[PDB]
């Protein structure tokens, strides 16, 4: 019933390709929800201007 | 109820609050309080952190 989220923000010196290296992720959040999960999605900001 | 201020007890309005504690099957939730004591450094004294 806890939804844990770890995260890390590293700066690449590329724009959009997966690099190589080691970087450990530090815990961010903890939510005592109870929710069941089986699926997920993503959200994007369109092109309009 | 036509409540009037000159009503004998037992006809005057009473406000009621019913607290109902329930325990579904989650991981946890609210709970009692927990006071905090002091800290005596340097002395084999029992402790709880
Ligand atoms: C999540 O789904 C399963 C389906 O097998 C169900 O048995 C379970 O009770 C659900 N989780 C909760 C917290 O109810």
């Amino acid at each position: 019933g806890y939804f844990k989220i770890y995260s890390k923000h590293t700066p690449i010196n590329l724009v959009r390709d997966l690099p190589q290296g080691f970087s450990a992720l530090e815990p961010l959040v903890d939510l005592p929800i109870g929710i069941n999960i089986t699926r997920f999605q993503t959200l994007l900001a369109l092109h309009r201007s | 109820y036509g409540f009037q201020p000159t009503n004998g007890v037992g006809y005057q309005p009473y406000r009621v609050v019913v607290l109902s504690f329930e325990l579904l099957h989650a991981p946890a939730t609210v709970c009692g309080p927990k006071k905090s004591t002091n800290l005596v450094k340097n002395k084999c004294v029992n402790f709880n952190f």
